[PDB]
RNA sequence: CCGGGCACUCUAACGGGACUGCCCGCGAAAGCGGGAGGAAGGAGGGGACGACGUCUGGUCAGCAUGGCCCUUACGGCCUGGGCGACACACGUGCUACAAUGCCCACUACAAAGCGAUGCCACCCGGCAACGGGGAGCUAAUCGCAAAAAGGUGGGCCCAGUUCGGAUUGGGGUCUGCAACCCGACCCCAUGAAGCCGGAAUCGCUAGUAAUCGCGGAUCAGCCAUGCCGCGGUGAAUACG
């Protein structure tokens, strides 16, 4: 009954890793409770185009978080097994906590 | 309607330095920069000098005062009017 | 109004909270 | 109704006659209703002789009002004003004392605008 | 005033970020300035070789580091003895434990970056600006590319009237959001003042 | 409008006489965008149209409407040098727009406290023939006509 | 049976759940005219079926959240036109022609930088 | 910016309340961005080398 | 809420969808008008994106950089003052002059954000700011949050008013070493001008204007009514 949430600034970096998790797990044990999507948390900013006055440049600036759900219950060993051997994105930061 | 809460602030620069001068007399003026203290009791009767930010300004401290924060009786701005 | 700070929007827009607008 | 220093509300609702009080207004006029057991919503006429003695009497006695809170207020002034105090001098001036600005909004304080000559030839805007 | 970045315009799009790693809102202003140190030497202690681009990646105390160079010879050392001074050295920036790389530039001439560099080189010495920058765009259209444009800005020659030399070939379609456009910027430090260098370099396009 | 000749925004019918002059009418009270409370003001009137009239509210509004829409109006023009006001026709789209406009600024200039009062009442003196409503589109016309001479401009 | 419609509307969603009986209406578990007490415009949201002649016919249960009352008043306006296509398809040939089915593509345009408001432009003095 | 002024990197100061930011990069200080240690002129920079991971050119 | 279920809403990744394709008319053609189907129609709505050049445009106080200039000081530390001064003039705004309103109560609809010495449920003390205690959350699963306008009811009764809150007196909370100069907030008292603005002048063509509330960056705290952004309600008019 461990839950995994993967995040990452990249949407296709994680989609691939989770993608990974979830096929690899899909052997070894459960079938997981399938890669959720999960909101994305967004950061802004907003800041004056150049150096010195213009008040009115601005030009927009954003860094987003995505995140993801797979959720394994019923971890056999090799469900473990087919995971921290197997490893591979770096812009995809994991969490496993069941 | 000032305020404060629960411990009327003092420069123990002069605090400290005011007492010792009870222990005994009135020293003529005491020149301070602690524009920021409160004024007390003690310092009653004493004659504490404020700087302006420029020159040190001789306030003889009265009873009537106490409470009011040194300087504040020692202008900064020098104003006579724009008139002419 | 917004103006006033002792009524309700008076708070609201200064978005306090006291007397004039509880904290529910 | 006089129930202050030579005060007399009338012909609206209490709540809002006590208001006419150089001491009282809302606040303390929802409270001396309150504590005098009269129903705010009756106009001063309406009052009974015997409301307008337990209001009287609470509100001279309960709090400084009319002419004695003039002259404290006054004194006051007068006081920080009599020694070097900031604010004593702010009120010599007859300049705002609570730290607004005066290169501009301060005519409430100011009173009248009186209006100098000046320097043309530079967008003084 | 005008004209977007190039390479920011595109990152969504055709154009990678220099620097790929995983979340943190505790640390981000803390792996970012190292990423920043580590540039800061590999773009001295590097540059001779034809350093045109730094990449970096990471995972819990562990920096990857890919600098891509014309001239790796240069970055390796005798045998491979200055790699292993740079890691050392390296490191004493951060303790992290961090790797390294060395992937050569296959033709320079395509590469934006260095353009620039070889252009503002002359200028630093004192060939002919309209030459260099003429030459450059042949260059690089001359080793395929199918567009090509340099900007030398400064005082043109040591004049005191500064001015900006123009030169381009092919097709350079800023606009269009997909062309895959290399672009780089070289500084020109001189007895008199600087001069900044813009070399793009389009290729293909989907 | 340099370009196209700018349609006219077609409104959703009253949701109680399902006409569109209503809601145009209604849309001349609201301000603020509170479309509702307008649409009360308005309703309520209807009532009191129906309350001090025996008269359904809808046929009274149509006549107040038919009332106030002024046949001429007089727009300024350079002619030569001097600007002369120009008699000359009002459309039916504008004569409309007037009446309307008019009969709500008329309203709001009478002296009953109550909004809805002002409107039922100004509409019912309009049916009249009375209220600042006619006022004003009569002394428009008589504006127009009053500066005759100057039509030869006929725009 | 049952049948069913989503529609949408400035930001707002309502899930119509069309069903034959008396014609009450339930939105949100409260009846609707009690969700929308006080507001003329409430009528519209169900235009619709006096289209085709219902509500006396059907009886409808109602989900709705997001946006404002008017907004969702639409938007039920819109899921019910559509559960009544599933009940009888024939009906889009006498309820399209009044629009019915259309999803207003109005909404909240973007509050752009250096303007006040998406549109409204600070104001200059003696420019 | 002076280098001289540049001792705010002096985690050692008389009272909390003096200590303030600085950009790590330039070492402006008027309008440095926390998430990112850098002033609003080095994070545009940055940001469009594409330096800053994760961050790009927010458009809606 | 619980078991349970992925249907719907949604969340987010991919993908389909519109091309004047289809019918009618004008046309040499491009294209124009009209019609159907369609959620959408002729660039469907909003963004990002700004040609060669223009102005001796702006910035050497972001940074960089040629030259000139100071190098017991044109460098460096500190404490305090000043950038907050006022007889005045202008720009941009906020609040308002009221009944399509103000107020008190009850009650209902949103989106986008933010959260470690952080957001703070709930409880208690206090009129209150806030304090003491203390659960949850590392945050679609906890919190900031109350959306406000709106709806139902009740008060005010045309008054410079239960409009409007300037100004001042008093008491106090919180931050911070410290709030005199020079913070914000709370409560009592005070309660100003202002009755819709001369000449002149600005914005906006639709989910726009107008109006209403909500978030964020910076940030100990805050002079934010500024700025960037979010959703609610939602017009008038365009002959030319
Ligand atoms: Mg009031
Ligand atoms: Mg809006
Ligand atoms: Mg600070
Ligand atoms: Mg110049
Ligand atoms: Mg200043
Ligand atoms: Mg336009
Ligand atoms: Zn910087």
């Amino acid at each position: 009954k461990i839950r995994i949430k993967l995040r990452g600034f990249d949407h296709k970096t994680l989609d691939a890793s989770a993608q990974k998790i979830v096929e690899a797990a899909r052997r070894s044990g459960a079938q997981v409770s399938g890669p959720i999507p999960l909101p994305t948390r967004v950061r802004r900013f907003t800041v004056i185009r150049g150096p010195f006055k213009h008040k009115d440049s601005r030009e927009h600036f954003e860094l987003r978080t995505h995140n993801r759900l797979v959720d394994i219950i019923n971890p056999n060993r090799k469900t473990i097994e087919q995971l921290m051997t197997l490893d591979l994105p770096t812009g995809v930061e994991i969490e496993i906590k069941t | 309607p000032r305020s404060l809460k629960k411990g009327v602030f003092v420069d123990d620069h002069l605090l400290e330095k005011v007492l010792e001068l009870n222990a005994k007399g009135e020293k003529r003026l005491i020149k301070t920069w602690s524009r920021r203290s409160t004024i007390v009791p003690e310092m009653v009767g004493h004659t504490i000098a404020v700087y302006n930010g420029k020159q040190h300004v001789p306030v003889y401290i009265t009873e009537n005062m106490v409470g009011h924060k040194l300087g504040e009786f020692a202008p900064t701005r020098t104003y006579r009017g724009h008139g002419k | 109004g917004k103006g006033d700070r002792r009524t309700r929007r008076g708070k609201i827009w200064r978005g306090t909270y006291g007397k004039y607008r509880p904290r529910k | 109704a006089r129930i202050a220093g030579v005060e007399i509300p009338r012909n609206k609702r209490v709540d809002v006659a006590l208001t006419y009080i150089y001491g009282i207004g809302k606040a303390r006029a929802k409270e001396a209703l309150e504590k005098t057991g009269i129903n705010p919503a009756t106009r001063v006429k309406d009052l009974t002789e015997a409301e307008v003695v337990r209001l009287r009497e609470y509100v001279e006695n309960t709090w400084k009002l009319e002419g004695e809170l003039r002259a404290e207020v006054a004194a006051n002034i007068k006081r920080l004003m009599d020694i070097g105090c900031y604010r004593g001098l702010r009120h010599r001036r007859g300049l705002p004392v609570r730290g607004q600005r005066t290169r501009t909004n301060a005519r409430t304080r100011k009173g009248p605008r009186k209006t100098v000559a000046g320097k043309k030839k530079a967008p003084r805007k | 005033g005008n004209k977007i970045h190039p390479i920011g315009f595109r990152l969504g799009i055709t154009r990678d970020w220099e620097s790929r790693w995983y979340a943190g809102k505790k640390q981000y202003r803390h792996l970012l300035l190292e990423d920043q140190r580590i540039r800061g030497l590999l773009e001295k202690e590097l540059y001779s070789a034809g350093l045109a681009r730094v990449d970096i990646e990471r995972a819990a105390d562990n920096v990857a580091v890919t600098v891509h160079v014309a001239k790796p010879g240069v970055v390796i050392g005798r045998g491979g003895e200055r790699i292993r001074v740079l890691r050392e050295e390296l490191a004493k920036l951060t303790g992290k434990n961090v790797a390294l790389n060395v992937q050569e530039v296959q033709n320079p001439n395509l590469s934006a970056p260095l353009v620039a560099q070889r252009v503002a080189e002359q200028i630093e010495r004192r060939f002919a600006v309209r030459r260099a920058i003429k030459q450059a765009v042949q260059r690089v259209m001359e080793s395929g590319a199918k567009g090509a444009k340099v900007i030398v800005s400064g005082r043109i020659g040591g004049a005191e009237q500064a001015r900006t030399e123009w030169a381009a070939q092919g097709r350079v379609p800023l606009h269009t959001l997909r062309a895959n456009i290399d672009y780089g910027f070289a500084l020109a430090r001189t007895t008199y003042g600087v001069l900044g260098v813009k070399a793009y370099i389009f290729l293909g396009e989907v | 409008a340099r370009r196209r000749r700018a349609e006219v925004r077609q409104l959703q019918p009253d949701l109680v006489y399902g006409d569109v002059l209503v809601t145009a009418f209604i849309n001349k009270i609201m301000r603020d965008g509170k479309k509702n409370l307008a649409a009360r003001i308005f309703y309520d009137a209807c009532k009191i149209i129906q309350e001090k009239t025996g008269q359904e509210p809808l046929k009274v509004f149509k006549q107040a409407v038919e009332n106030v829409k002024p046949r001429m109006e007089v727009r300024s023009r350079r002619v030569g040098g001097a600007n002369y006001q120009v008699p000359m026709e009002v459309s039916p789209r504008r004569q409309q727009s007037l009446a309307l406009r008019w009969l709500v600024q008329a309203a709001n200039q009478r002296p009953e406290r109550r909004a809805a009062v002002r409107i039922a009442h100004e509409l019912m003196d309009a049916a009249e023939g009375k209220g600042g409503a006619v006022k004003k589109k009569e002394d428009v016309e008589r504006m127009a006509e009053a500066n005759r001479a100057y039509a030869h401009y006929r725009w | 049976e049952q049948y069913y419609g989503t529609g949408r509307r400035k930001e707002a969603v309502a899930r119509v759940f069309l069903r034959p009986g008396n014609g009450k209406v339930t939105v949100n578990g409260q009846d609707f005219n009690e969700y929308f007490q006080g507001l003329v415009r409430a009528v519209a949201a169900l235009e619709p079926l006096r289209a085709v002649d219902a509500l006396g016919r059907f009886d409808a249960y109602i989900t709705v959240r997001g946006g404002g009352k008017s907004g969702q008043i639409d938007a039920i306006k819109l899921g019910i036109a559509r559960a009544l296509v599933q009940y009888n398809p024939d009906y889009r040939a006498k309820l399209k022609p009044l629009g019915f089915l259309t999803r207003d593509a109005r909404v909240v345009e973007r509050k752009k930088y250096g303007k006040h408001k998406a549109r409204r432009a600070p104001q200059y003095s003696k420019r | 910016a002076r280098k001289a002024l540049i001792e705010k990197a002096k985690r050692t100061p008389k009272f909390k309340v003096r200590a303030y930011t600085r950009c790590v990069r330039c070492g402006r200080a008027r309008s440095v961005y926390r998430f990112f240690g850098l002033c609003r002129i080095c994070l545009r920079e940055l940001a469009h080398k594409g330096q800053l991971p994760g961050v790009r050119k927010a458009s809606w």
